[PDB]
This record gives structure tokens, C-alpha cells and sequence, in this order.
């Protein structure tokens, strides 16, 4: 399956040209980019691995693509995403997040069901990739 | 002769008898507003022959300390401090008999943390007053000191997106249809499909509570199965606004506790439950890590007309104070009343950290929001993916676009309905960010047609509802154009 | 070609696309109303070019099962049964563009015992609809089967009089003034005096909740001292409506439990608390042997104008269902909007065991009340003992006449204010029973002057407010005169 | 070579290392106080050779958002907003080594209706700072918007006087003595005596709670007999 | 109440400092003493032989619960046994307490999954 | 069908709550527990997502004879009102009294949305 986290995962995978234009948008709005890797595609995996610090002082879009490219050359098979962070009062949060890289084959998830009281079900979403292998060799 | 006669008050102000409200301490053009005052803007239509300043002195009087005749018990209190002062009366543009009345109320007149107490003073009686043929509450300046007594949103826009892990587009949703009739099992079917096909949320309809055709527990359990199935199938956080609206506060809580027990990320409530049930469930939502969706049922009974009632922008402020996370605030281009610039003003009220006088949007007062969280506006009601360019233009980024008929009415099924909406949404935003002039009548629809060549569900949708608009003369209009 | 295309519904009704609501099953002139249906009368103003039957089919549709486009999920339900049917459209007299729409809703669409659920369907969205420029809910026929799910009044008129031991006149009362500012100790002073001088009740003002100048416990304790002192001084049951209106249901209950603990015969709540807090506290009142006074704060925001909102007569029905014991329902001759025959219709709704079509009073439907108890109407707002002949004429026997300014504004003190009102009341009723033509402009005022020769407080009052009337053009008027 | 090194922050404010508090945003003499700010006045005695304005800036930093070294995580917040601001440093009369320092704290720094949180920020750490040999909190300006979150007195002077039915003189009282040793029954004796003879209140000594010589319930029951006895002897509201 | 109650404000004394106290065995036996204590703490942690390790999260104030959970995960994953809230981080407009707690727990358990150590904040 | 029938409503509730706690889809009750307990536990079943099976124990003491008692059809109505999900209503061909037309009457009372005069049933 296609992991549909990120905000452009219903379009086809973004070319580098398209990525740069979203990075450009983000930066013209004054926002700070970073790059993150995981190979635990769980919906509740909040903290993907930081590819260095966020690029706070950076003015040129090309610098962020250069880092995305270096993440791609150095990270193991998995997901990478770019996020735009807005440190303005009353935001102080991420405001854009899209997937820049995904594995060729994502097996996805199954729904694990434990009987609670009465008819209630204790659900757990389980990852095929993550249960089979540890971090760094799941795809 | 008797003690009563000898001790009668003989002063001008406190002899017994009626005197006009403008002589009673309720009018002062020279009055300097304090940072701590509560301010109201009233649109007053005096009865013929009633003095416009006397109409505003009356409203001010009867919304604070006054009654119809003079009372000596005023002198047992610090009466000069507790009186409201009407402090400015402007004519409405194009009315020789409708006026804008600004009235300042002292901070200490209001119970801390209490919408009910605020509204008792402010809307309690003055709208039934015979001296006035019409009265609309247009705006309020809730001072920073009163705001800090309120929670504000339980969750808020920032934390909401953090819980969903969803940033950069608007959020998506749909109302389940038909409105009523569906069994709990079939409700879960619609929710699964809607979420699997791409929607972030679905919702129970506002009138779906607990009924002979479907009792609420069946809905909740079958919907959680649908929700988790959709989340497992996509790797996204998913949810459906479980309606916990009930007759009693005891039944609401019961439904809300059950929703939490089974892992629902969100619940919904209807505005008809009323302010005190709303403040309680908004505290309950902060304390139980729940998103609180407010459907605005009954709002347009007092909010639709220009001449009388409460403007919706005021309800937005009061609902953000109380602490709901979502509130429906219009579409512009859908089936429900929504003048473009009024809606923008509403959205600004719900989403900004402070407000600046902006008369075209109906923002009559400047107002700090005291770091109360931001309320997510919801755009529901007769909208389709065909109008995505318009929605993105008028509504911005932080908003839930909801597509009931525009998902479930799709011929190829509900999944296809959903997928069409999301491709539309995503392709459009991608193009906004690229710098394209998307709100152009030529350009926007072509962005959706381009996206539609690799998405057959979206070409189906564009062709099915191409013709559909709801162009009718709006009644809740602005007084200052453009 | 694909499974989606091959299984598309091709029928007229269920092909995808918009069709007018009148073709969707929401119009049927030949429809026979069942005893169990819920009926609504809507005053509809269509937008220009909108077909009046299509406007009523839409309201019916959108208040029951329909949305803007066609949904296949209708076929998973017994859709023919759950649709509302608009079944009659009449023009309004003197409007070539405003119409009366009667719509029948199936009993099973409604959650048992739930005002919130009823109002979600009935007022939820249809008032924001762009297709309609204006919409007033005018009457409802709550069927006997739905009524039996509700408690109705906690106490009711019969038992209320039994608890007071007070029969044969109207009951008497007063709002404490000024509205705000007074300390708890001084509140108890006003209550003692008002009751000692003759009033049955006083009340907290609607905006008296808990504030910096007086917190609610101080009021409650000092008032019970006042109440019992007055009861011991006269040998009558006495009380004061302790306002338990608060921000949260938890705080309301806290105040209501405290009121009970200290022996208050009665509590009050404001309508701004909203329907779900109201249903809960009305159950709580039956279970704790308490009179429940409903002040109607905020009502005139949706109720004042002829063109749009909810008629107050509908609120009366809904509030009697929920179970409040008193509700303010107008004066006619006071300072607040009150057309004579509309007010009589309201009073009939609150006080009768069934209702008969009576178009001059705004009673559009015949309606059994299912032996739900009778709600006591309250007449408050700018009335004085000078108008006793009028009040007795327009309002009848079972009613609380309240005199805030008309008690406390009395120069010789509050006792004298009270005593004047009661002598006025009693002398007038005595004369009604004797067969005198008391409502005559000559006769009535002379009955009060005759009584005033042995009562100096009443001669003072008659002479102080002789001049006072509130004659202004009423906006909530009837469509059928006399 | 590495992503860590290529993405190291290179600005004057957020490069790693130690810079004076006065240059981190915690000193600003031109700052205009908002009515919503919490303000504090400190009598700062800086260590010999420490700059007065630097010590005031340190107190502002370490009672708001600072630590001894620069942190990139400042840039995940609206860090300019949350920083307290020493906005005034003045000399103290008849001293050249002690200074008055006025600091300003954004309203949003403090949990609503919590003395514990206010005093965690304002007094928590800064009194034990080596850079300053002494420090005294002299006064604070608790803004209107913070106060409306707090209850203030349960009863107050006004309502207390109403409950007692005494107005026009100061109220009267006495601590029961000896401080420790008395049984509950004798405690109530003393309470009866002093209330009957004219006192409005008596009181338990601060260190009278519950001990082998007297357990708290015996004191309370015996006192209520004394109180009510005095009240019936006098026609007055009384207490202990 | 007895020992520091009044005496430090007495006029006859210009200054007064309580330097030490001898709490007698008999009084001490009425008290619980540490809830867990050094010995049992190390046992629950499975860490004996070196001083334990921690860090206060920074900046003191302003961080959202999300970012707090980030700092906690990073620090714990890099070798720390603990992180902590700052003394003045309770619950504030910028970050309400439930958000911090939930986000830190994710961070903590992620750290322990990555290291095979008991972790906390 | 885990039988929660007991002497006291306090014991019925322990046993109902236990059954829910351990995951049972259904509980049973006996008609000998009587109407007030039944209506109470029928409200309980709704509240607790439980099937409620009603064994009709003792019914035949008043339902067997034509001349005197209460026809079981009335009991079906009363028990359908109270809110039991199952009730025993007859076999025709088994070991307990059951004329075919009376049984079909009972089954229609239990299962139809409306009834129409049908004298033979
Ligand atoms: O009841 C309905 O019609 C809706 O479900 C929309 O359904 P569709 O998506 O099928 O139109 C919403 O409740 C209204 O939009 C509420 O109006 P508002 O958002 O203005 O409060
Ligand atoms: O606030 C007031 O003005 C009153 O206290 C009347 O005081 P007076 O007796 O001094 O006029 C009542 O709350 C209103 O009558 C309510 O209106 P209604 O009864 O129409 O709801
Ligand atoms: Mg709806
Ligand atoms: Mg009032
Ligand atoms: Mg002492
Ligand atoms: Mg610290």
C-alpha cells in the first residue's frame, strides 16, 4: 500500500522540481525547513529521526534540496519527509509536512483485536515491516 | 408626619418617579474606555419618536443596573461604578432610523468563567424592550482580564493538527447521509469507506443522537471498528465526530465517557444543548484529551437577519471562550447563508491571536485574544470538489472542508467520493504553493481537470456537479462594501 | 467496465445528481397526518424565483433525511417512512411572498425525552438556508406519545399553590434592584422587607449569579434569614427565587443543592444556560421538591420579529415539556413587547390541558397536553399597581405578577411598595368576584382609589405612577385580528 | 563532513557557547511595560567585579527562559516573547554596591491561578546564584489579568464584619497560653473565659495542632461549648 | 511551626539562623522517609555502578508538548537516564500539561525501545 | 447464556458486571426474579452492550389453563416492553405445552412491528 501520511500523498510522488517549489513557498512565508527519516510507518510514530538541525538561518531553497539529497544518500531504505516549522506566536508548530521518499514496496498494517469488556475492542495497529525486522533493515 | 415621609429622598436623581435613562448615569459621550471594560456594539432601531441616545441609554441601563423607575437601593452600592455607559452612537450607512450603539460594561459585573452570566446581562432582556423595534448585537470586545478566566479551546488548532499529524492542507470531512434512518452497523460502513477513500473525518449528522432506528452505543462501537480499519488501511490517524448530544448533562457525559473509553479521537455536540452544557463538556474535553466539534444547530434563528438578533461573529467569540475546538462558520459558495467578507471576519475571529478594526469583515472592535487557543472553522453544506479553488481562496489553510452529499452522492461509491475530494484538495493546494493564480475562473477549474486525468473519481465528480451553484441574495450583509 | 460503473444506480430517484426536494418524497398535499406525528408550522419567505412548495419541501427535507444531492444510502433504510412531508402551504394574509408551511415529522425521528434532539432536527440548519430569505417557526403539535416521554413541570401550578397554601388571587413577586451592585447582606434586607410588606416572592435579577460585589452563598444565607423572618412575621409560606445559574452544570447543581440544604422553597435559572442544562435541573427539581423558576434571558433575540426566528409560544411548549414551573410570558401593559392576544395564547399554552385551534391567539394546531402539569406564567417588567385592572383582565388567576421598580421605587420604603401591590391585587379580585365591570377605564381605577382611602401606601403609588404607560408599536403581531 | 556539522547554527545569538545574559534578550532599558506583564523588583547585590546590568539580566533570564549556555531549541518557540526583560536598573540610596532591578514577565509565562507556578519562576533558582552575593524580592506588580484568575479572600473584611455583626472598632483577639501543654478541656475553659470577658476571638497557638497532651478533636468540641457559652452569655457572635 | 514559627522575627534578636537539628530516632519512626529511596530506585532502573545522569529541558518556558517530547526522546536516546521538566513548567498557554505528559511518554518509550534501558523524565 | 439470577438485585448486578468484565456477549435471567429486577437488568443490558436472555421460569403456574390465569401472549408483551432480547415461547412438537396457533400468536407478538386482529392466533 501507499502510506498516506503527509499532505501530498494523494498525488503522485513529487519530483525534485515540485519539492523545490514547495520548499520555496515555505521559505518565502518565513518558515524553517527540516528533513526527517523513519522506517516505522505507524500513524502514531510522532518522532521520526532528525536529519541534523532544522535549517533556521537558510535563505536559498537549493541548500535544503542539497540536504534532502544528502539524507537520501545516507539514510537506509524507508521514509523521508520535509517539514516547515513556524515559530510565530500562536503557531509555534509544524505547518507543512510531506513525504519526499517512500519505499518501493510498503506492506502496510493489520488490525489486531483484543476483547475488552462487553463488546468493546482494544485495537492495535501493527506494522508488517516493523514486526519482521529492526531499525535500519525493514525495507 | 410619619417616619416614611420625613426620610423620603428629595434629591433630583433619587426622588421616586421615572426619569429618562440618559439622566440616570447611562450616557457619557466623553467616557474613556478602560482596557478592562466589556464593550458591546448594538444595532438599534428606535420606535418612532424615541430619542436615539435615549434608546442606547436604555439598553445600557437595562443590561447592567437600571430598572424603569428610580430606586433608593442604588445608594447602598457604588452605583456610579456599576452602571454601563453608552458612549457613542453612529448612524448606519443608508438608514435615517437605525443606529450603532457602543456601550461599556464594568469588568466586575460579570461572573468569572461564565458565558451564561455574560449573556444574561448582555442579551437577557433588552431585545424584548418595547422602546426599540429592532436590536442586533453586532460585536463585543471581551477584555484580556475576562478572557483569562476562560479556558478557550480544549485542544485548539495547533494541538489538533499535532494529534492528527496532518499539516499543509485543509482537513477533510463529511456528514453521513441520509440524515436519519441508518442503523449503527451501516453508519460504521459509511465511516470506514469515507475514511478509507481519503477523508480525515466523518461526522454524525446534528440530529443523530439516540433513536429507535439506531441507539448511540451501536453507532459508537461500529464506528470505532470503521475508524481503526481505515487507519490500519492507510497509516493515518482517523476519526468520526461521535455525537454525544443528549437530553441531560448526565447522558452527555455518559456518551462522552464511552467515546473516550473506546478511543475516539473526537466527539461532537450541538449548540442547542446550550451554553452551560457546552462550557462543561469543553472542560471535560481538555481533561479527557478529546477534540470537541461544535455543530451550530439553531444559530441562524437569531443570526440570519440584518435588523435583529445576534451576529454570528459574536457567537464565534463566545464559543471560542467556552472552549470548543471546531465550529461551523460557513462555506460562502455552499447551500447555507454565507456572504464572503462576513465569513472571512468570522474565520479571523476564530483563528487569530488578536483582531484589528476591519469594518468590511464586520470586525468593529480591536481585541486581544489573551493566548486563548485558536478555534478550527468548519465549512460544511452543499459544497463539492468542483469549487475547491473558491474554498481554498475564501477559507485559507486551517479549516475543515466537509462534503456530505459531495462524497456519498458520488455514483462510483463513497471511497470514490472521498478520493475525488482529496485529490481535488491536494492538487489545488500544491498549485497555490507553486504561485499559480488559482482563484481565476479559467485557471482553477483546469487545475482540477488536470488532476482529473490521472483520477477517474474526480473527473466523474467534476462532470456530475459542474452545473451546481447556490447563488441567492444573501441577507446577513455588511454595511461597508468591498 | 469496472464494478463501480456496472453497479451504478440508474433509476430516476437514485441516479446521482441534484433533483428538487419536492421530487425527493418531501411534498404530499394528500398526506393524512397521524396522531403520532410531530408537526411544525413554518412562516417561509422564499428568495425571488424559488417555488413556494419547493421552499417547504426543502425545509422538510433538510429538517429530516435529505441533503442537497441524491444519496444511495437512502436505500439501506426505510426511507419512505423517515422523510418529513410538507403537506400544506397557505399564503400569509397581506403577503404575496410569505407563506405558512405545515410539515409532518415521523415520531421515530426523535430521541425520547430530548428537547435537544427535537430542536436539532427542527431548528438545526433550515434557518441558514440560502433558498429562503426568512423563516419563522410559528407553532408545533407535539403528539401525545412524544409528550409522555417528558416529565413536564417538576412541581406545576396545582402543587405549587398547595406548597404555598395560596389560592384565589394571583401570586405576587418582585425583582430586587438595582440589577447588580448589591451585597448579600443588603439582598437579604430587600427580600425581608418585600416579603414582610406582603409579597409572596422576590427574585434575584437574571444577571445576579456570583460576582465580586456579592458571591452566591452570602446571598443564599442572608436571604433565608430574610425569608423565614418574613414567614414568622406573617404566618405565610415565603420565598425568593435563588438564582443558581452558573457556568457549568457542576456549579449549577452545587448552588441548587445548597439552596435545598437551607430550605429554599424555590430556585431560578436563566434560559441562556440552554436546553440540556434546563432538562437536567428540571429533573433535579422534581427529585428535590423544588420550584423551578425559568427567567427567559435571551429569548427575544430569536422571538421578537415577525419575519424570522422562533415564536415564543413554541418556547413555552418546549419549556413546559422540559419541566420548569414558572416561565415569564409577558405583561401586555409593561415595558417589554407584549401584544395582548399573543400573550393570551402563550398563557393558554402554559396553563391548559389541551389546546384548540384559535388563530387570533396564534394557536395554529390542536394539541393535547398528555396530563403534563401546568406551567405558571410570570408577568414581570415595568408594571405598577395602577394597572391592576388590566393585569387581572388580560392574565387571569394563575400567574405571578412581579413588581421590581413598582415595589422598591415606592418613596415610603419597600414594605409600603409591597403592601400597595397586594391591597391593589386583593381589592381588585374581590371586586371581579362581586361581578363589577372592573376592566372599564372608569371603574377599575376607582376600585383602586376606594381601596386606597384605607391604605396610604396605595394612594401614594397610584399618584406616583398614574401617568406611566408603555404604548409603542408592537412588532410580534398576529396575522388575524381581534 | 557530517549533517551535524553542516547544519550547526552560525548566528551571533544561536551559535553554541556562553554569551552574557545582557546580550541574550534579557536586558532592554527602552522596554515599554504592558498592563498584562508581571513585574518584580529585586534588590540585587552583585558579586565584586560583576556588572549590575548583567546580574539583572541573569535574574531575568534564569526566572524566565535562559540557561548558562545557548540552546537551538529557543528557535522552536517564539523566543522573543517569553524572555523576561530587566527594563530598569537603578542605584540604591546610601550604597554604591546594591541595585534595584525591575523585571517584566509576559503574562503567558504563568499558569493561571497558581501561586506555586508564579513563585517557581520568580523565586525558584535565582537566589542561589554564585554571580550575585545577595538578592531580595522587594515588591511585585501582579497585573489585573492575573488577579482575575485567583480567588482572593474567601470571606474578606466586609463579609467577615457582616458575619460577626461588629463594625466601628478594631476586632479583638488573644492567643491561648501557655503555647503547649493544655488539654482540650482546659483549652475550652480559657476560650470561654476570654470570650465572656470581652474578646471577639481567641486562637490556637500556631504550634497547637494535635499532640499527646491534647488531641485535636477534644480541643474542637470543648471549644464549641466555650464559644457558644460565651455567645449565650453576651448576645454576640464569637469564635476561636 | 514550633521551631521556625515566630522566633526569627523577634525584636531582641537582630539575626537568627537554624543551623542544624537532632531529630531523635523516636520521632523519625513516625515518618515514612523516602518513598522509594536510593537503593530501590537503582533496582527499578537496573543501573548500578556509576552516578545517574539527567538534563533539564530548555528553553525553560515556551516549548509545546510536542517539542518537549522531542527533546526528551533525543536526550534519552543519546545516553541520559532522565530528563526533567523545568521547575516552572507546570501548565501554561504555550503548553498544557496533558500534552507534555503524553508526548514525553512516547519519547521515553521510544528511547527505551532503542536502548534496552529503563528510561524516564 | 451466563445465568446472573440471584436472590438480591445486588447479587444480580455483581454477576452481570462480572460477565461483562470477562467478555460475554450474553447473560440469562429467570422470570422467577420478577418484574422489577427484570426491568432493572434490561436497562442494564442496554447500558452495557449485553444480550439479555429471559428464561420464563414459573410462567406455566398461571399460563397453562384456559379457564384461569394470564395467557402467555400477555407475558410476551410485558416482557417485550421491559426489554428482554430472548424469551422462550414454545416448540409445538417438543415436551412443553404448545398448540400451533397459540405459539404463532406469541411469535408474532414478539417479532412483528404491528399486530392485526387474528382470532385463531
Ligand atoms: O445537515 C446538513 O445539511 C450538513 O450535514 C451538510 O451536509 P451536506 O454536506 O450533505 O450538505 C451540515 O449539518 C450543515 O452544513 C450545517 O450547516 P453549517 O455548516 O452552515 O452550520
Ligand atoms: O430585568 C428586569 O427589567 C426585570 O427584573 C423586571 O424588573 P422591573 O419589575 O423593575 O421592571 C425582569 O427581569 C424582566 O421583566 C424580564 O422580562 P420578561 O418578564 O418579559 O422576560
Ligand atoms: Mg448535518
Ligand atoms: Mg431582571
Ligand atoms: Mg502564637
Ligand atoms: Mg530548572
Amino acid at each position: 500500500m501507499r502510506l498516506t501520511q503527509g499532505c501530498f500523498s494523494f498525488l503522485p510522488d513529487l519530483t525534485d522540481a515540485q519539492i523545490e517549489k514547495q520548499v520555496a513557498y515555505a521559505m518565502a512565508k518565513g518558515w524553517a525547513m527540516n528533513v526527517e527519516w523513519t522506517d516505522d510507518p505507524h500513524p502514531r510514530n510522532n518522532y521520526w529521526e532528525l536529519w541534523g538541525l532544522p535549517l533556521f538561518d537558510i535563505k536559498d531553497p537549493a541548500t535544503v534540496m542539497f540536504e534532502l539529497n544528502e539524507a537520501r544518500k545516507s539514510c537506509a531504505a524507508g521514509y523521508i519527509r520535509i517539514n516547515a516549522f513556524d515559530a510565530s506566536y500562536g503557531v509555534e508548530s509544524c505547518v507543512m509536512s510531506f513525504i519526499t521518499n517512500r519505499p518501493t514496496n510498503e506492506p502496510g498494517f493489520y488490525l489486531d483485536r483484543t476483547d475488552g469488556p462487553g463488546r468493546q475492542i482494544v485495537y492495535s495497529i501493527k506494522s508488517y515491516s516493523v514486526q519482521a525486522n529492526p531499525e535500519g533493515s525493514r525495507y | 408626619q410619619s417616619v416614611s415621609e420625613r426620610t423620603r429622598i428629595k434629591s433630583d436623581r433619587y426622588e421616586s418617579g421615572v426619569i429618562p435613562y440618559a439622566k440616570m448615569g447611562y450616557w457619557d459621550a466623553s467616557y474613556t474606555v478602560k482596557d478592562t471594560d466589556v464593550l458591546a456594539l448594538f444595532r438599534i432601531t428606535p420606535q418612532p419618536g424615541v430619542d436615539p441616545v435615549e434608546a442606547a441609554a436604555a439598553v445600557a441601563g437595562e443590561s447592567s443596573t437600571a430598572t424603569w423607575t428610580v430606586v433608593w437601593t442604588d445608594l447602598l452600592t457604588a452605583c456610579e461604578r456599576y452602571r454601563a455607559k453608552a458612549y457613542r452612537v453612529d448612524p448606519v450607512p443608508n438608514s435615517a432610523d437605525v443606529f450603532f450603539a457602543f456601550i461599556a460594561y464594568e469588568c466586575d459585573l460579570f461572573e468569572e468563567a461564565s458565558l451564561a452570566n455574560l449573556t444574561a446581562s448582555i442579551i437577557g432582556n433588552v431585545f424584548g424592550f418595547k422602546a426599540v423595534s429592532a436590536l442586533r448585537l453586532e460585536d463585543m470586545r471581551i477584555p484580556h482580564s475576562y478572557l483569562x478566566t476562560f479556558q478557550g479551546p480544549a485542544t485548539g488548532i495547533i494541538v489538533e493538527r499535532e494529534r492528527l499529524n496532518k499539516y499543509g492542507t485543509p482537513l477533510l470531512g463529511a456528514t453521513v447521509k441520509p440524515k436519519l434512518g441508518l442503523s449503527g452497523k451501516n453508519y460504521g460502513r459509511v465511516v470506514y469507506e469515507g475514511l478509507k477513500g481519503g477523508l480525515d473525518f466523518l461526522k454524525d449528522d446534528e440530529n443523530i443522537n439516540s433513536q429507535p432506528f439506531m441507539r448511540w452505543r451501536e453507532r459508537f462501537l461500529n464506528c470505532m471498528e470503521g475508524i481503526n480499519r481505515a487507519s490500519a488501511a492507510t497509516g493515518e490517524v482517523k476519526g468520526s465526530y461521535l455525537n454525544i448530544t443528549a437530553a441531560t448533562m448526565e447522558e452527555v457525559y455518559k456518551r462522552a465517557e464511552y467515546a473516550k473509553a473506546v478511543g475516539s479521537i473526537v466527539v461532537m455536540i450541538d449548540l442547542v444543548m446550550g451554553y452551560t452544557a457546552i462550557q462543561s463538556i469543553a472542560y471535560w474535553a481538555r481533561e479527557n484529551d478529546m477534540l470537541l466539534h461544535l455543530h451550530r444547530a439553531g444559530n441562524s434563528t437569531y443570526a440570519r437577519q440584518k435588523n435583529h438578533g445576534i451576529n454570528f461573529r459574536v457567537i464565534c467569540k463566545w464559543m471560542r471562550m467556552s472552549g470548543v475546538d471546531h465550529i461551523h462558520a460557513g462555506t460562502v459558495v455552499g447551500k447555507l447563508e454565507g456572504d464572503p467578507l462576513m465569513i472571512k471576519g468570522f474565520y479571523d475571529i476564530l483563528r487569530l491571536t488578536e483582531l484589528e478594526v476591519n469594518l468590511p469583515f464586520g470586525i468593529f472592535f480591536e481585541m486581544d485574544w489573551a493566548s486563548l487557543r485558536r478555534c478550527m472553522p468548519v465549512a460544511s453544506g452543499g459544497i463539492h470538489c468542483g469549487q475547491m479553488h473558491q474554498l481554498i481562496h475564501y477559507l485559507g489553510d486551517d479549516v475543515v472542508l466537509q462534503f456530505g452529499g459531495g462524497t456519498i452522492g458520488h455514483p462510483d461509491g463513497i471511497q470514490a467520493g472521498a478520493t475525488a475530494n482529496r485529490v481535488a484538495l491536494e492538487s489545488m493546494v500544491l498549485a497555490r504553493n507553486e504561485g499559480v493564480d488559482y482563484f481565476d475562473q479559467q485557471v482553477g477549474p483546469q487545475i482540477l481537470r488536470d488532476a482529473a486525468k490521472t483520477c477517474g473519481p474526480l473527473q466523474t465528480a467534476l462532470d456530475l456537479w459542474k452545473d451546481i451553484s447556490f447563488d441567492y441574495t444573501s441577507t446577513d450583509t455588511a454595511d461597508f462594501a468591498e
